[PDB]
C-alpha cells in the first residue's frame, strides 16, 4: 500500500516570539513515570532558602502523590540548540527553542528519619540488631 | 620515493632542522613567554572585582550611606625592560649593563583600572585610570620581551652579548638565576594506589584543580577500608568505601556523599558507581557501603552529616547544611565544575573514582605507578611565576582594600595610585 | 633527598627518550635530579575549548541515560580531567583526531590523545606539563618521511622549509609518555620496518635517531655504548666541570 | 632481549634498548651505594 | 620444638627475641653470635 | 648489570 | 484549578513531539530574520524497510541537512511550557529524537 | 637481592639484617625457623611431609573452593539438587533435628586438590568445626567418593526453636547476617 | 545471586525469612514493598574466584597495534588467519601465563583460549 512508499514533507515555521516559553521535562526510565494517575499537579519554585535562578519542585496529586525535583541543566548549550516539532492542523511543523532543560527525580512518600534520631542512630554504627525493626520502631 | 640505506644522512638532516628552528632552551623561553601574556591577563581577570562601601553604623542616615566603590582591572601591558635613573628619566636597560651594575632585568607592568562609584543616588560614575603601574616583572633573557630578542649576532655583539648564549635565565640583583623545572604529580587524574600499612586496602586520589586559576590543588580521596580489622559486624560487612573530602575533619561514607549531591535513591547511586548492573561482583563490592549509609536517606540529612564533620562547626543546623553545600560546590572536584548544576557531573566523576577503586580491588585494573612519568608533570618558569603572581596580586588587592577602606570610612575620597604598592609584586 | 627509599630514584622505563639516562647527580640526589633529553619538548599548555567543541560536533553525547552500559559506548572521552561524554565509535574518533592534528585546526602539535582499548577510555590531555618527544610516523610499513621532505630540508635556507613544515605535513609527530604507552616504535626504519621474520607488522612510529635519548652532557661522550653505565654518569658530572 | 638481556659485549657495543637497560642497572647500583653510606654510618656510631 | 618428630636439641630460630623468651639469655648470646657471624661471613669477609 | 646472582 | 496547577491536557491527548539537536549556524540563520514565518522545508522519505529524514535550507536563508535518529526508549521526555499568564501547561511527550549534521 | 637460592626461602642479609640484630627488633622482616627431624622422618620424605603438614598453618579458606548461603525451608526439601541424596541419608536416622533445624544452610564446597595436599579429612574438618563452635553449628559432610566435597552447616537447632533461649523472643543479628559472620570467622580463623 | 531494587523508591531490597509460610522474601526497609525470592540463593562466594576472563576481554582489543598476533591459530566462526594474543593483563590472576586470543577482522571478536 501507500504506507510502504509514503513521502511526507511539511513547511517549517519559527515565530519570532511566543507568549509561553518552552522547556524540557525529562524523567528517568527506571522511575516508571505514568501520567494516567496525574489527576492534579503543583509545580513551583523551591523554598529551601528557608527565584528565577532556583530549582523547581513538582508535587503530583498533592501530598498523597509522588514529589519530583527538577534542576536546570548546568552545561549551557553555547554551541547547540534544541527544538520541538508539534503537529498542527495547518500541517506545517513549528519549531520552538528550548529555554531550559530540567531533570526531575522522585522522592518516596515514605516515613523519613528525623535528623536528630538519625545522628543518634549513626552513633551506633555497629547496628548488630536488624535495621528493618529499627525502621519499624521509628 | 623512499630513502633506504641513505638514512644516516636523513635523520641528521631532520635533526639539524629541528635544532635550527628551536634550540635547546626552548622549554624555558616558551614557558616564560606563554606565562607572561596569558597568565597575567588571566589572573588579573580572574581575581574578583574589588567591592567596597562605607560602614552603615559609622554615619547616620542612608542618603550617602552606601558609597559603593568598585575596582576592576581591565587589561595588562608590559614595556620593554627599563631602568629608571636617580634623575627619573626612563632608559632601556641592556642585560650586560644590568649584570655590571648589579641591577635587575625587569619590565614595568601596567594595568588599566576602572573605578565605578555608586553614591546611592543611582548616578554611578566610571573613571578609568589607564596604564596604572602595579609592579615590575623580571624578564627572561632572549624571550620575546627581552631586548636581545630578534637581534642578529652582529647586533648582539654590538650590545656585548654572545650570539651563542642560550638565554632562559633572569638577571636578578645582577646575578643570573635559572628556574629549575619542578616535578609534580599530574592534576585532574584519578590514580589508584595501594598502601600496605594503611587502614585502607586501596586509595584513589584526584588532585583536582580548575585550570590552575586558583587553589593549586584540591585533593580528594576515595579509599576502601581494609577487611583486616576483625569484628562481628565488621566481619559480616567486609570492606567499606570512605571518602576523605577536602575541608572535612574525618572520613565520610561514600554513599552519603552521593546523596549529598542529590542522588538519594540507591539505584541511581549505583548507576553512577556501577556502569554495568549485570556484573555481580562489583554490586557485592558496593553492598557494605550502602549498608553503612542506610541511616541517611535524604539530601539535607547528608549535608548535615558532612557539616557536622566539617573542620569548623556551625552552631545553626541550616548554617551547617549551607556550609557543606557551598564547600562541595567549590572545594570538592573543582575541575569537574564549581557552580550551578555541576552536581550531576561531580556525581558522575565521583562514581568513576569509586568504580576505578572497585576495579582495582577486583583486580580488573592494575594499580597506578607513581614513577610512571605520564603521571608526572613538570612545572617550568611559566607555572611557577604564575603561582607567584597569583599570590602577590591577591596581596596587592588586599592592601588596596585596606587603604581604601580607611579612606572610605572617612568618606573623604580614595586614590588608586596611593593604594597600589609596587613593592609587593616587585 | 633524606629519604633512603630506592624507588623514587630508579631510572623508570618511561624516562626513555625524554630524560637522559646517564646524566644524574651523585650523592643525596641520585635519580632525583634529571636532565632533559636532546629532542625532548615540554608542553606550554593550550585552551581545551576547541577540542571540546570538536568532540561535541562529532558525537560525545553528554548527560546520557546510563549509556556506558558495560561500556557499550566504547571509550569515555576524557580531556584534561573532566569526563566530557562518551562515543559509540572510538576508532573513527581517534583517526579523525589524528587527521585534525595534521591539519592543525583544533589540535596543536602538543595536544596528546590516548585511547586505552581495554578499559575503554580516551584521555585527550593538553595540560601544560607533559614532556613529549618527536617521533616519525609509520603508515603501513613505510615511513611517511620521503625524499621530497629531506631534499627540501637539505636546501633549508633560501627554501623556506623548516621543522614546523615537517610537522605540518604530518611526517613527524610529538608523542608524550602516555602516548608512548600506546604506540609501537621502531628504532630504525631499515632494520625494523622492512619485511623480515615478522616481529611486529604494526609499527606506528619510528625514532628519528636513538642517540637523542641522551642529554647535553652525555651527548659529548664518544662511543657511550661501549662504556659501563656508571662511567657515563661520571662523565656527565665531570663535563659539567671541564675548563673551556 | 625484551626483559633486559644484553648479548653484545662492551667492545661490540650495546644496542639502544640494551643501552637503556644497562643504564637502569647502573642507576640501581649507584642508588644502592648512596643510600648505604648513611645507614652504615648510623650503625657504626651506635656500636662505638 | 614440642611437636612430635622434631629434634629438641637442634631446632633453632633466627629471631633472637624468641630465643631469649624460650631458651634463655645464654642461648640468646650464642644465637646472636651465630646470626652476626652469618651476616658478616656471607660475603666471605672474616671478623675475628 | 651482569645477572641475578651477581651485581645489577 | 489553582495557580500552580499543571494543564496535563497534552498528556491526556498523548500528543507526540520530536526533539532535534541542530547546529548554531542553522539557528543563527533562523534568528537573523526570525520573523518571516519561514526558514526551510523538512522532507521525510520512507521506503519498504528504511526511512530517511532531511531538511532543505531556504534559498533566501542560504544567502542539504540529513537527520540521524536516536532511540528514545532509554529515557522518557515531555515538553511543558510556562505561560506568561502563570498557567503552566504540557505540550506533549517526546516520541522521537534526531540530530542535524552538516553536509 | 643477588642472594644464592639454596632453598626457596628468602632471608634478610647485609646491612638490614645487621640493623635487625643490633636493634633487637621485636618484628624481624623475615622470621624463620629451621626444623630438624629427630627420627626416621628425617630420612623418609613421606614422614617429613607429614611433619610439614603438622607444622604449617592451614585455614578453612585454603581448602575451600567456594561458599554459598541458601535459604532451605525444609531439610527434606533439599533446594540444592545434589544434596538431596546425602541429606536423605543423614535424615534417614536424623540426629539433632529433635530441637529443630535452621532455615538457612551454608553449603561450603571444598577443593579436593587442597584437601589431599594437606591430607585433611572431611571428618577431621567437620569435627574441628562442630566441636570448636559447639552444638550450635551442625555440619553434614559428603563422602570422599562423591565428586563434590560438600559441608552443609546450619545454625543452632535449640536456638532455632527458641525453647532453650526462653527470655525475649527477639532475633539477634537475624540469622543470615549471623551466618555470614560465621562464614568469615571460619574462612580466616578455623586453624584446622 | 544478584542485587535487585525496590519498585517504589528504587532502594536496595533485603532478604527476609517468611516465618509463617517458610518462603524467602525481599523487603525494602524504607517502605512496605515485598517480593518473594525466586532464586532461593542469596550469598555466593567463590574463594578460588576462578572466572573465565573471556567475559572481561573486549573485542575492541583487536585494534591495538602494540599487541602481538599470529596467523597460526584461525578463528572458529569466520576462519580468519590473524589472531591477536595476550596474557591475563589482570592483577590477582593467581598464576596464569595462558595466552588469550582475539580474532582480528571487523566485528567477529571471537575469543578462544588454548
Ligand atoms: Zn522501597
Ligand atoms: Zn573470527
Amino acid at each position: 500500500g501507500p504506507s510502504s512508499q509514503n513521502v511526507t514533507e511539511y513547511v517549517v515555521r519559527v515565530p519570532k516570539n511566543t507568549t509561553k516559553k518552552y522547556n524540557i521535562m525529562a524523567f528517568n526510565a527506571a522511575d516508571k513515570v505514568n501520567f494516567a494517575t496525574w489527576n492534579q499537579a503543583r509545580l513551583e519554585r523551591d523554598l529551601s532558602n528557608k527565584p528565577e535562578d532556583q530549582p523547581w519542585l513538582l508535587r503530583v496529586n498533592g501530598k498523597s502523590g509522588r514529589k519530583f525535583k527538577g534542576i536546570k541543566k548546568g552545561g549551557v548549550t553555547e554551541n547547540t540548540s534544541y527544538y520541538i516539532f508539534t503537529q498542527c492542523p495547518d500541517g506545517a511543523f513549528e519549531a520552538f527553542p528550548v529555554h531550559n532543560w530540567y531533570n526531575f527525580t522522585p522522592l518516596a512518600r515514605h516515613r523519613t528519619l528525623t535528623a536528630e534520631e538519625a545522628e543518634e542512630e549513626w552513633e551506633r554504627r555497629n547496628k548488630v540488631l536488624n535495621h528493618f525493626s529499627i525502621m519499624q520502631q521509628r | 620515493e623512499i630513502t633506504p640505506d641513505l638514512w644516516q644522512e636523513a635523520c641528521w638532516i631532520v635533526i639539524s632542522s629541528y635544532f635550527d628552528e628551536k634550540g635547546l632552551v626552548r622549554q624555558q623561553l616558551d614557558s616564560f613567554d606563554e606565562f607572561i601574556q596569558m597568565s597575567v591577563q588571566r589572573i588579573v581577570e580572574d581575581a574578583p572585582p574589588i567591592d567596597l562601601q562605607a560602614e552603615a553604623q559609622h554615619a547616620s542616615g542612608e542618603v550617602e550611606e552606601p558609597p559603593r566603590y568598585l575596582l576592576k582591572f581591565e587589561q595588562i601591558y608590559l614595556s620593554k625592560p627599563t631602568h629608571w635613573e636617580r634623575d627619573g628619566a626612563p632608559s632601556p636597560m641592556m642585560p650586560n649593563e644590568a649584570r655590571l651594575r648589579n641591577l635587575t632585568y625587569s619590565a614595568p607592568l601596567y594595568v588599566d583600572i576602572t573605578k565605578t562609584v555608586i553614591k546611592e543616588g543611582e548616578e554611578q560614575l566610571q573613571t578609568q585610570h589607564q596604564k596604572t603601574f602595579i609592579g615590575k616583572i623580571p624578564i627572561m633573557l632572549r624571550s620575546t620581551y627581552c631586548l636581545l630578542n630578534g637581534l642578529t649576532d652582529r647586533d648582539l655583539c654590538e650590545l656585548n652579548e654572545c650570539p651563542l648564549d642560550p638565554g632562559g635565565y633572569f638577571i636578578i640583583n645582577g646575578s643570573e638565576k635559572v628556574l629549575i623545572a619542578q616535578e609534580k604529580m599530574a592534576t585532574n587524574t584519578v590514580y589508584v594506589f595501594a598502601k600496605k600499612d594503611s587502614k585502607y586496602a586501596y586509595t584513589g586520589e584526584c588532585r583536582s584543580c580548575l585550570e590552575n586559576s586558583s587553589r593549586p590543588t584540591s585533593t580528594i580521596w576515595v579509599s576502601m577500608l581494609a577487611r583486616g580489622g576483625q569484628g562481628a559486624k565488621k566481619s559480616a560487612i567486609g570492606q567499606r568505601i570512605v571518602a576523605t573530602l577536602p575541608y572535612i575533619k574525618q572520613e565520610v561514607p561514600i554513599i552519603i556523599v552521593f546523596r549529598a549531591l542529590g542522588f538519594v535513591s540507591d539505584r541511581d547511586i549505583l548507576e553512577h558507581i556501577i556502569y554495568d548492573f549485570e556484573d555481580p561482583e562489583m554490586m557485592e563490592m558496593v553492598k557494605p557501603s550502602l549498608d553503612e549509609a542506610f541511616v541517611i536517606q535524604e539530601q539535607n540529612v547528608a549535608l548535615n552529616f558532612i557539616g557536622s564533620r566539617g573542620a569548623k562547626p556551625g552552631v545553626t543546623k541550616e548554617k551547617r547544611i549551607k556550609y557543606a553545600k557551598e564547600v562541595l560546590q567549590k572545594e570538592m572536584l573543582p575541575h569537574v565544575g564549581v557552580s550551578d548544576f555541576c552536581e550531576t557531573k561531580k556525581a558522575y566523576f565521583l562514581g568513576y573514582m569509586v568504580h576505578r577503586l572497585l576495579l582495582a580491588a577486583l583486580g580488573r585494573r592494575e594499580l597506578d605507578d607513581r614513577d610512571h612519568y605520564g603521571n608526572k608533570r613538570l612545572d617550568l618558569a611559566g607555572p611557577l611565576l604564575a603561582f607567584l603572581f597569583r599570590g602577590m596580586f591577591k596581596n596587592l588587592l588586599k592592601e588596596v582594600r585596606i587603604y581604601a577602606q580607611k579612606f572610605i570610612d572617612r568618606g573623604k575620597d580614595f586614590n588608586l595610585e596611593l593604594a597600589i604598592k609596587t613593592r609587593i609584586i616587585s | 633527598r633524606d629519604g633512603k627509599l630506592a624507588k623514587p630514584r630508579q631510572l623508570h622505563n618511561t624516562l626513555w627518550g625524554m630524560v637522559c639516562p646517564a646524566e644524574t647527580p651523585e650523592g643525596h640526589a641520585v635519580g632525583l635530579v634529571k636532565n632533559l633529553a636532546l629532542m625532548a619538548y615540554i608542553s606550554v599548555g593550550s585552551q581545551p575549548s576547541p577540542i571540546l567543541e570538536f568532540l561535541e560536533e562529532w558525537s560525545m553525547e553528554n548527560l546520557e541515560e546510563i549509556s556506558p552500559a558495560a561500556i557499550a559506548d566504547a571509550t569515555k572521552i576524557f580531556v584534561n580531567g573532566c569526563w566530557v561524554g562518551i562515543h559509540k565509535d572510538p576508532e573513527q574518533l581517534m583517526n579523525t583526531l589524528r587527521k585534525l592534528r595534521r591539519q592543525m585546526d583544533i589540535i596543536v602539535s602538543e595536544v596528546s590523545m590516548i585511547r586505552d582499548i581495554r578499559e575503554r577510555e580516551i584521555r585527550i590531555y593538553t595540560d601544560a606539563g607533559r614532556i613529549c618527544r618527536p617521533l616519525l610516523i609509520v603508515e603501513k610499513q613505510k615511513l611517511l618521511l620521503k625524499k621530497r621532505h629531506i631534499d627540501q630540508l637539505k636546501e633549508r635556507e633560501y627554501n623556506n622549509y623548516s621543522w614546523q613544515d615537517l610537522v605540518a605535513s604530518g611526517v613527524v609527530e610529538y608523542i608524550d609518555t602516555l602516548e608512548e604507552e600506546t604506540v609501537m616504535l621502531a628504532m630504525t626504519p631499515d632494520d625494523l620496518q622492512e619485511k623480515e621474520v615478522a616481529y611486529c607488522s604494526t609499527y606506528t612510529h619510528c625514532e628519528i635517531h636513538p642517540s637523542m635519548i641522551l642529554g647535553v652532557c652525555a651527548s659529548i661522550i664518544p662511543f657511550p655504548d661501549h662504556n659501563q653505565s656508571p662511567r657515563n654518569t661520571y662523565q656527565s658530572a665531570m663535563g659539567k666541570q671541564a675548563m673551556g | 632481549e625484551s626483559r633486559g638481556f644484553v648479548e653484545n659485549s662492551y667492545l661490540a657495543g650495546l644496542t639502544p634498548t640494551e643501552f637503556f637497560f644497562h643504564a637502569m642497572g647502573g642507576r640501581e647500583g649507584l642508588i644502592d651505594t648512596a643510600v648505604k653510606t648513611a645507614e652504615t654510618g648510623y650503625i657504626q656510631r651506635r656500636l662505638i | 620444638l614440642s611437636e612430635k618428630d622434631v629434634d629438641p636439641v637442634r631446632t633453632t630460630s633466627n629471631d633472637i627475641v624468641e630465643i631469649f623468651t624460650v631458651l634463655g639469655i645464654e642461648a640468646v648470646r650464642k644465637a646472636l653470635e651465630r646470626e652476626l657471624y652469618h651476616v658478616i661471613s656471607f660475603d666471605g669477609s672474616y671478623v675475628n | 648489570i651482569w645477572g641475578i646472582g651477581c651485581n645489577p | 484549578a489553582e495557580r500552580g496547577e499543571l494543564d496535563l491536557t497534552g498528556a491526556k491527548q498523548n500528543t507526540g513531539v520530536w526533539l532535534v539537536k541542530v547546529p548554531k549556524y542553522l539557528s543563527q540563520q533562523w534568528a537573523k530574520a526570525s520573523g518571516r514565518g519561514e526558514v526551510g522545508k523538512l522532507r521525510i522519505a520512507k521506503t519498504q524497510g528504511r526511512t530517511e529524514v532531511s531538511f532543505t535550507l531556504n534559498e533566501d536563508l542560504a544567502n542539504e541537512h540529513p537527520f540521524v535518529l536516536q532511540s528514545v526508549g532509554g529515557q522518557t521526555l515531555t515538553v511543558f511550557t510556562e505561560s506568561s499568564s502563570d498557567k503552566l501547561s504540557l505540550e506533549g511527550i517526546v516520541v522521537q529524537r534526531a540530530e542535524c549534521r552538516p553536509a | 637481592f643477588h642472594y644464592a637460592g639454596v632453598s626457596a626461602k628468602n632471608v634478610t642479609l647485609g646491612v638490614p639484617r645487621l640493623k635487625e640484630l643490633i636493634n633487637i627488633s621485636k618484628k624481624p622482616k623475615t622470621p624463620s625457623l629451621t626444623v630438624f627431624l629427630l627420627g626416621q622422618s628425617a630420612r623418609d620424605a613421606e614422614r617429613a611431609k607429614d611433619i610439614l603438614c603438622r607444622l604449617e598453618h592451614t585455614t578453612l579458606r585454603k581448602v575451600t573452593a567456594n561458599t554459598a548461603i541458601y535459604y532451605d525451608p525444609n531439610p527434606q526439601s533439599t533446594v540444592v539438587a545434589e544434596d538431596q541424596e546425602w541429606v536423605n541419608v543423614y535424615y534417614e536416622m536424623p540426629d539433632f533435628d529433635v530441637a529443630r533445624i535452621s532455615p538457612w544452610l551454608l553449603r561450603v564446597e571444598l577443593d579436593r586438590k587442597h584437601m589431599t595436599d594437606r591430607k585433611l579429612t572431611m571428618e577431621q574438618i567437620a569435627e574441628k568445626i562442630n566441636a570448636g563452635f559447639g552444638d550450635d553449628l551442625n555440619c553434614i559432610f559428603n563422602d570422599d567418593n562423591a565428586e563434590k566435597l560438600v559441608l552443609r552447616i546450619r545454625i543452632m537447632n535449640s536456638d532455632e526453636n527458641k525453647m532453650q533461649e526462653e527470655e525475649e523472643v527477639v532475633d539477634k543479628m537475624d540469622d543470615d547476617v549471623f551466618l555470614r559472620c560465621i562464614e568469615s570467622n571460619m574462612l580466616t580463623d578455623m586453624t584446622l | 545471586v544478584g542485587i535487585r531494587f525496590c519498585q517504589e523508591c528504587n532502594n536496595m531490597l533485603y532478604p527476609k525469612e517468611d516465618k509463617e509460610n517458610r518462603i524467602l522474601l525481599y523487603a525494602c526497609r524504607n517502605c512496605d514493598y515485598q517480593q518473594e525470592a525466586d532464586n532461593s540463593c542469596i550469598y555466593v562466594n567463590k574463594i578460588t574466584h576462578e572466572v573465565d576472563e573471556l567475559t572481561q576481554i573486549i573485542a575492541d582489543v583487536s585494534q591495538d597495534p602494540t599487541l602481538p598476533r599470529t596467523e597460526d591459530h584461525p578463528c572458529q566462526k569466520c576462519g580468519h588467519k590473524e589472531a591477536v594474543f595476550f596474557q591475563s593483563h589482570s592483577a590477582r590472576a593467581e598464576d596464569a601465563m595462558r595466552l588469550y586470543y582475539v580474532c582480528t577482522a571487523p566485528h567477529c571478536g571471537h575469543r578462544w583460549t588454548e
